[PDB]
């Protein structure tokens, strides 16, 4: 029964929440490379205002 | 052509200024030593060079002048028995002249220009060519190398060269218009070449493997993957593959493995012999090589030259094979020319397009008609290589998606020293529908049925490993004793194979058909005896499992003597028993 | 009609380029590009101002050049010129026949994508399809005017399934009475990155069945250049509203594995360097998904009915 | 001689001097102020207006008035001797053991060619260390790159030096006795504190290992540029020995994380966007340079070993730095934190760690005959005593049978005698005839991995050897 | 504007056994309602429309399906209205922008369709106020803050996202209007995450 | 949690007998600092009020839901400094209540992302910490004078 | 300067069993006491301070509570020196920069309490420093870093930021000084993450 248990509930559930806590990591790294993107952006645009 | 000066000088990056008038992707060659690069950006009188090798000592200055043309490969006699890397560059020739390393700017040619090779014209003055005809043949090795006009000329001859030794830049067939033909072209890695009609897939590819071309088969101009992790014989069953398997031609690539596995495959591949004229095994074969050292655009372009060069082949009408291991390794190459390229990642890192370059390449495969009226085709069989074993990850679903045939390997397997270690529960093929009507017809008439019963027999002893966990194997009822008897003797004695073996390393349809005929045979006595009613324990102990073990050892020519008296002799002893 | 053409070419990366004096090129027009060897590549507007207009290109901009390449103007819209007699046709989602035969001769040019249809001109779907199968028929129905995808595996039968429904489709006049008459039913099968290896059994089908005869298919594959992807359904949406809404026939849309759609928008998305949405997917999904499902439904005083069955692959 | 004064621009670790197009791009330059003192400098980036310098150590007292900048060379270059036997460097070329510095022969650059993929050979002989479980399960063949995975607080630098001290080579075991082959060490600390510097100096210095070895050392509170600059230099070393001179060396790098941080700040300042987890996208084309390095070539005698160390983040054999090793290491042989908590040094732990290339450099013409199989045993029977001893703990002692109670103790004492050896320098031999005494303990017949004729050659002896001396 | 907002006091009868004796809403209270796909979202809000014992409903359709509307411009043209036994369309407002309509008239119509309660309120009506979906207007305030060039916030939507939802559902409550009468607005609002 | 901050300010009380001092103290003063505060919650605080009789003791700084965003940036400022004039001045008790610093928080994150600050985690700028200090830090008791500043701040956990 | 560093071979007693009996510090050893808030980094720095064995104890208070110092303040100049007997206070220096004082000012603690800790160490002492938080140089350093507008690392810290946390620590050890006598310094930095 315990053996049944564990195999059939208690390791999907764990699955999910690393698959679920990957995403969002995965996210919140790809929001930070546009961030750095804008500001490279405008650090190539603020030498240009006077040349 | 176009010719510049270096503006500013960046890491990998070059702007130069005073190339008005370069195109998009042209190849380059940067500074005095002559690095070379690609033309990613243009801006005015300005243009952005990415540098393929080390950019320390370069200056402000210095000339930078481009060849107008994108990345492309020479296509001619001479490339059988060769080793190339990624960007068709001759490693031995280039030993000779440089020593045991690879010093920058190094000038050498894929083609050599000194040979001499024996012509023989086909065409006549007053005839008309198109893109794709013969203009004539160059014995090479084992074959006769056809000299193709290119796909994108078309004219009327005007003067053909007659027979004798000549070298690859002299002109031999010149056209009215004034266009010279030499014995080899150019076409670029990254632009498909084009055929008349794609064929539909009727033949099989013979491997040779027992179990792969015969419960997974792939059939001839079909894709396949093979993942699997170390120790499992990704490496054995490709070269298996190259060495026994009906295709004229074989193209071998590596795509950035590790320095000493690149020793092993360089080193082994002069000795074997080629099974159809012993001779050697080199002199039907090419090899791009790939280090993890080597710059990383050559080891992105690798699998492109190497698909391209399959096609020209393809194109005089040979059937060609071709094995790209580790596809993984360039697809990191790709994520960092795109990481370098400040472009947005998607899912584990990899660029947005992965899927589709995946797909541009696994396309080119297939039987056609070619432009000469001939046909021929392209197996690409490309090894995978999962992190952890996880094939969640974004490239094994990219593969998944488009390929015909999936071979997973398991270590578990290995463990147990079964080979070839091929899971058979989570593998499939897509291409026995359409194969069985060459089966019946050059094989047997009950192939077919008969190997949809081996299955049968191999998934019924799947489905009683919950009770073996449990219970004791020698508890079970007779009924079940027996198929898990079977199972095991299909496990061990149809499903294995040994590739040094004299004989074994070889298996035809027709020793194939007759095992499993005689594996069926013992099984439906076994049963009818069980029926029949006696001791489990004689029938395991019958002489006729002698005749079932020893039948993969017994030569191809002597094979149906064995097979007829082991059909008489499973009778005799069955008929024999109480 | 005369022709324009801009050289003042200043800038080229990745899939853009930009035109300095272009100030006659109206927005979302489609430009004609040629460089110097005569190859001609096709292209969008996708932003207009007065210092330089932005055009990307539908595939790879390899031997574009500043000094040869030219830019000329086709259509300030893009339109697709539609016939009654492209049944039984083949084209390749930009719209050129691949069958070999000769082109057709347009009725009408129709703005590829459309217009919203006013809630006050629709009405309720009612008329009950019969397709063959219990799961279906009996729990979840299906009815003249519906969009009802089918959400699939990777290795699952899901073509099976549609070409099944396909051939078995009926409408059932008898329960209701509706007379004997057939109003003309008609199958446009559009499919974006789709494999030889699956199409053939398309054709097959189609071929054994005989309903090629009233069919129209637009096959777009995976060798083909990203951009056509895009197009691909819109064209088809374009046809099926033509004849359903001025033939009165009863068409059937079949659109093949969406999920490249979609994978084809993250790359053109991508390519122009936006915020990205909840898996790196651009954060419009949602507008340009529903620019095409919602193109199907019935009207008010009119016989024909355009009805949707998406397949697509979860991943 | 020349020297540059138009400088226009300061901030942080950055400083652009005008009118220097002549400067060659990653060229080293010295920065000079009012007060005299000089620091050293790289350049970054040559244009037409401005070049862009990356300073090392700080720039406090930097002024727009009376800075000065002078070329020192165009490219980076170490001088080679073989003199440098017995010498200590900053990690930049300069001695520190306060003895004059060398004459050199040759002058070479710090970053190498890559080797001819046709040139190479297939290793084919091995590298005795001295510690059983390296020796024996997971042999170090000429010429592989093994690296080796430790946590935070797992003491690998005792094990570097340990195996510093111990490494030989054993050409009586191979052929007919050949002859004998110089051998030589070369040792490269990056981003060491004073502790581990002390260490490390007083082990090589008081037993004799110093007048075979070849020490880079530099600092945690050093410039990361000279971090970045120190393993291409001792590669460039350890080429020069192995390929000029025959020798037989062993780089010993002791922590490539630091490197991939200081890469990673390095590329942070260079205005790069970053890919992975923050690591540059190109880290791993810049492992594979110093990785790759490492090999033996056909038709020269000598060879070069490398054994890198890294220490996991957190323990996350998923992070980039172990993820990248492994694409390109033949394998790895990784501590364990349990082992170390129960005392035993060195806490190698047999399950997890693997060499690739073992089958090559074993079998009869060299070590011994029954070496593979031997091996295989051994960790087959420490797999299955290290589930028992987690049954026993549910089930109790008396519910197994005398197999499981054999195989439990044949655990035991693999773990107090086989990985537990202390400061032992153990030959192969002594290492073979240990694993057979513990072999002893199970039953004959039980020995299935093993051919009967080793069998009823080695099996018998007693554990009276090691029993007697833990 | 008003003179006083009153404490609400009195049940919204939505005509739902579980919504009117577990979960209770005032005549002057506000209701979220998320939920996934296929949950029961806008039937829940078509049956307020059709048994609540509202004097006036508005029902504002933010960027949803077009056969909703015509479900509701065909079927309710036929039903009665509870407590006046009149069509229940000549109770009802429509305010429809569908999914392919253009993007930026999402945000219009939920202003629009508040200020009409807010004028019948004043009239001393009970009004009830049901929006089909916010996460429409808030991808509508993320597309034109992408055009603008603004930094996001949070998942690509703009910072002062939470002070415009706060300002739409603040706009219900029970009153004494300018006139001395009496009246209310409710505000059920569906999310869809 | 605004129950619980009524009760706690209608029940607060000194023990002087527990410490053996013997005196009878005064009520505390109460300073009311409401952030987007919606009418639901305000009425119960205002009802609360008037039924214990403590609206003659307090000051009230009121900004409510449908008031500008950017009003939130002044509130806690302006309501500590009249606390801290109170206690410091005039030696009251004073009890000081901060209805949501969720607001605030969001208020300042429109003002960092409009000047394109560098964030901190989850988009909030980098100097979010060093403006709730200048807030929470000015309570606490003084060497030489009777008053106190007591602050029961109430936040949302999102 | 100094002559010569020394090997550590003399404990640094603290006082708690845990961290005297299982994880030792030496005489002129660093450590690194990380935790969340409410964990007990903060009593446990000042149990070191009113209990080790070093005769001279430096408290930097960089970015924290001014109640903690105000402790400090009070109830040291009670206690008693367990190796002299005199007042506890007279042996300890404070340097304090708490969270509402400006936010330049917090590198230039660190770098004073360093500096005097080190010239104690000159006359022969062993000297004992505690850092209450170096998570707030940090902060102040990417504060001012959004002011350069120069790039960010991983988390918007500046990329210099490991050599100034590598140059602090490795000010700490034993040695021998420019006047022949011995001292030593020993430092324990907290970590708010
Ligand atoms: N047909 C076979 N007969 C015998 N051994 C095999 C066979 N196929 C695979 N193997 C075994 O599988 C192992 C894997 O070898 P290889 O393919 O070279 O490396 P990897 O699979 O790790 O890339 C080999 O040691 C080999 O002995
Ligand atoms: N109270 C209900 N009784 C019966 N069916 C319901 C009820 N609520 C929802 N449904 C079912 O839910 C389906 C669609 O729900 P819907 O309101 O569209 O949710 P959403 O708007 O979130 O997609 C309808 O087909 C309907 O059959
Ligand atoms: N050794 C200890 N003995 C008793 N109580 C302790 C001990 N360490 C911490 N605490 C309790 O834990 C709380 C932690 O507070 P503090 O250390 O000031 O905050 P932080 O650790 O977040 O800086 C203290 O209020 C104290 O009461
Ligand atoms: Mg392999
Ligand atoms: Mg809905
Ligand atoms: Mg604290």
């Amino acid at each position: 029964r315990r053996v049944n248990a564990l195999e059939q509930v208690v390791i999907p559930g764990i699955r999910a929440q690393i698959r679920f806590i990957q995403q969002v990591l995965e996210q919140r790294e790809r929001e930070d490379t546009f961030r750095l993107k804008r500001i490279k952006g405008k650090i190539e645009a603020r030498e240009a205002e006077e040349e | 052509m176009i010719q510049g000066v270096i503006q500013k000088i960046a890491g990998p990056a070059v702007i130069a200024k005073g190339m008005l008038g370069a195109r998009m992707y042209d190849i380059c060659k940067v500074g005095e030593e002559g690095l070379v690069g690609e033309i990613i950006r243009l801006d005015g009188d300005t243009a952005f060079v990415q540098v393929y090798e080390d950019t320390s000592g370069l200056k402000v200055g210095e000339p930078v002048v481009s060849t107008g043309l994108p990345l492309a490969v020479e296509l001619g006699p001479g490339m059988l028995n060769g080793i190339y890397d990624g960007i068709q560059r001759p490693l031995e020739r280039i030993r000779e002249k440089t020593g045991i390393y690879i010093t920058r700017g190094v000038v050498v040619h894929a083609l050599d220009r000194e040979k001499k090779w024996a012509w023989t014209p086909m065409v006549k003055p007053g005839d008309e060519v198109r893109g794709g005809m013969v203009l004539g043949t160059v014995p090479e090795f084992g074959f006769t190398h056809k000299i193709l006009v290119p796909p994108d000329v078309r004219g009327r001859v005007k003067e053909v060269k007659p027979a004798g030794e000549y070298t690859v830049e002299e002109p031999v067939v010149v056209l009215e218009d004034g266009t010279e033909l030499k014995m080899y072209h150019t076409w670029p890695v990254r632009r498909a070449r084009p055929v008349q009609r794609k064929l539909d897939p009727n033949t099989p590819f013979l491997t040779g493997m027992r179990i792969l071309d015969v419960l997974f088969p792939v059939a001839m101009g079909g894709t396949a993957a093979i993942p699997g992790p170390f120790g499992s014989g990704k490496t054995v069953t490709q070269q298996s593959l190259a060495k026994w398997s009906n295709a004229d031609v074989v193209v071998y690539v590596g795509c950035g493995e590790r320095g000493n596995e690149m020793t092993d495959v360089l080193v082994e591949f002069p000795e074997l012999t080629d099974p159809k004229t012993g001779g050697p095994l080199m002199h039907r074969t090419v090899l791009i090589a790939n280090t993890s050292n080597m710059p990383v655009a050559a080891r992105e372009a690798s699998i492109y030259v190497g698909v391209t060069i399959a096609e020209y082949f393809r194109d005089q009408g040979f059937s060609v094979a071709l094995m790209a291991d580790s596809t993984s390794r360039w697809a990191e190459a790709l994520r960092e020319i795109s990481s370098r390229l400040e472009e947005m990642p998607a899912e584990e890192g990899y660029p947005p397009y992965l899927a589709a370059r995946l797909a541009a390449f696994y396309e080119r495969a297939g039987k056609v008609i070619t432009l000469g009226g001939e046909e021929g085709a392209v197996t690409i069989v490309g090894a995978v290589s999962p992190p952890g074993g996880d094939m969640s990850e974004p490239v094994t679903q990219s593969t998944l998606r488009i390929v015909g045939a999936f071979w997973r390997l398991d270590a578990s397997l290995a463990f147990r020293r079964h080979f070839p270690a091929i899971n058979w529960n989570g593998s499939y093929s897509l291409f026995t529908s359409a194969l069985d009507p060459w089966y019946r017809e050059n094989v047997a008439e009950d192939y077919p049925e008969l190997r949809d019963a081996i299955s049968e027999l191999l998934q019924r002893e799947a489905g009683l490993q919950e009770i073996v966990q449990l219970v004791g194997p020698d508890a079970l009822q007779d009924a079940e004793r027996l198929v898990i008897e079977v199972g095991r003797i299909i496990r061990e004695d149809f499903l294995q194979q040994n590739a040094y073996h004299e004989v074994d390393a070889y298996c035809s349809m027709k020793k194939a058909y007759g095992i499993m005929k005689m594996i069926l045979a013992f099984y439906k006595e076994a049963e009818a005896a069980i029926k029949r009613g006696v001791s489990i324990d004689e029938i395991l102990q019958l002489p006729v499992l002698e005749r079932i073990g020893r039948a993969r050892y017994v030569s191809e020519e002597e094979f149906p003597a064995y097979f007829e008296e082991a059909m008489k002799e499973i009778q005799g002893a069955f008929k024999a028993l109480a | 009609l005369l022709k324009k053409e801009y050289t003042g070419i200043t800038y080229i990366s990745g899939p853009l380029l930009f035109v300095e004096n272009a100030k006659d090129l109206a927005y979302g027009a489609i430009v004609d590009i040629k460089d110097g060897t005569g190859r001609v590549r096709g292209g969008q507007v996708i932003e207009v101002s007065e210092e330089y207009a932005v055009i990307q290109v539908f595939e790879e901009t390899t031997g574009l050049d500043l000094a040869t390449t030219s830019v000329s103007l086709v259509e300030d819209v893009a339109r697709l010129g539609v016939s009654k007699e492209m049944l039984g046709r083949r084209f390749n989602g930009i719209g050129k026949p691949i069958d070999g035969l000769p082109p057709i001769t347009p009725e009408k040019r129709l703005p590829i994508t459309g217009l919203p249809l006013n809630p006050v001109a629709r009405r309720k779907p009612e008329q009950f399809i019969q397709t063959g199968i219990s799961t279906i028929d009996v729990m979840n129905t299906l009815v003249r005017g519906q969009k009802l995808p089918i959400f699939s595996g990777s290795g699952l039968p899901a073509n099976e399934i549609a070409a099944q429904i396909a051939r078995q489709a009926t409408v059932r006049p008898d329960l209701s009475g509706e007379g004997e008459k057939e109003e003309p039913f008609a199958v446009v099968f559009a499919a974006m990155g789709i494999t030889q290896r699956e199409l053939s059994y398309f054709i097959q089908e189609f071929e054994r069945t005989g309903a090629l005869s009233r069919s129209v298919l637009f096959l777009n594959k995976a060798d083909d250049p990203t951009i056509e992807r895009i197009l691909t359904p819109r064209m088809a949406l374009t046809v099926a509203e033509y004849l359903a809404f001025e033939h009165d026939y009863h068409v059937l849309v079949i659109l093949t594995d969406m999920t490249n759609y979609c994978e084809a928008l993250r790359e053109i998305g991508a390519a122009r360097e936006e915020i990205p949405g909840r898996r790196g997917y651009p954060g419009y999904m949602y507008t340009d998904l529903a620019t095409i499902y919602e193109r199907a439904g019935v009207v008010e005083g009119k016989k024909g009915s355009v009805t949707q069955i998406p397949i697509l692959s979860m991943p | 001689k020349k020297e540059y004064t138009g400088i226009t621009y300061i901030s942080g670790p950055l400083l652009f001097v005008e009118n220097a197009k002549d400067l060659a791009y990653g060229a080293i330059v010295d920065i000079k102020d009012g007060t005299g003192r000089v620091r050293g400098g790289q350049v970054i980036e040559v244009s037409e207006e401005y070049a862009v310098i990356q300073v090392f150590e700080e720039t406090t007292g930097l002024d727009l008035a009376t800075t000065s900048v002078s070329l020192v060379e165009d490219v980076a270059r170490l001088g080679v001797s073989k003199e440098m036997l017995g010498r200590r460097f900053n990690g930049i070329g300069k001695p520190i053991d306060g003895l004059p510095p060398i004459t050199p022969e040759k002058r070479l650059p710090i970053t190498g060619l890559p080797l001819n993929p046709v040139a190479r050979r297939k290793p084919e002989q091995f590298i005795q260390t001295g510690i059983s479980t390296i020796d024996v399960m997971n042999t170090l063949v000429r010429g592989q790159k093994l690296p080796i995975f430790s946590g935070s607080g797992l003491p690998a630098n005792e094990i570097a030096a340990q195996i510093a001290r111990q490494a030989t080579v054993r050409p009586d075991l191979s052929g007919e006795g050949e002859k004998e082959e110089p051998f030589a060490v070369v040792f490269a600390a990056m981003g060491i504190t004073q502790r581990e510097l002390s260490y490390f100096i007083q082990e090589f210095e008081r037993t004799g290992a110093l007048s075979r070895s070849v020490l880079f050392l530099n600092k945690a509170d050093d410039p990361t540029i000279e971090r970045i600059l120190t393993p291409r230099m001792a590669l460039t070393v350890a080429e020069y020995l192995a390929f000029e001179h025959d020798y037989h060396v062993l780089v010993i790098l002791t922590d490539m994380t630091n490197y991939c941080e200081a890469l990673r700040e390095i590329g942070a300042a260079r205005e790069e966007i970053p890919g992975r987890r923050g690591y540059p996208g190109y880290m791993y084309t810049d492992l594979a340079t110093i990785y790759e390095r490492a090999g033996v070539v056909e038709g020269k005698k000598g060879s070069v070993t490398q054994i890198p160390i890294l220490s996991m983040p957190d323990d996350d054999r998923t992070h980039p730095i172990p993820d990248l090793t492994g694409y390109i290491t033949e394998g790895q042989i990784q501590l364990s934190r349990e082992l170390h908590r129960k005392g035993i040094y060195p806490p190698i732990d047999p399950l997890p760690s693997l060499s690739r290339l073992m089958n090559n450099g074993v079998g009869k013409g060299k070590t011994r005959e029954d070496h593979k199989q031997v091996s295989d045993q051994l960790y087959s029977a420490y797999a299955n005593g290290v589930d028992i001893r987690k049954l026993v703990a549910i089930i109790g002692e008396d519910a197994l049978t005398e197999n499981d109670r054999r195989y439990l103790q044949f655990a035991d004492a693999f773990e107090r005698f086989f990985i537990n050896q202390g400061q032992q320098n153990r030959s192969i031999e002594e290492s073979l005839q240990i694993a057979w005494a513990l072999l002893s303990m199970l039953p004959q017949g039980e020995l299935k991995r093993i051919s009967k004729d080793h069998i009823g050659k080695y099996y018998g002896q007693k554990l009276e050897e090691i029993w007697g001396a833990p």
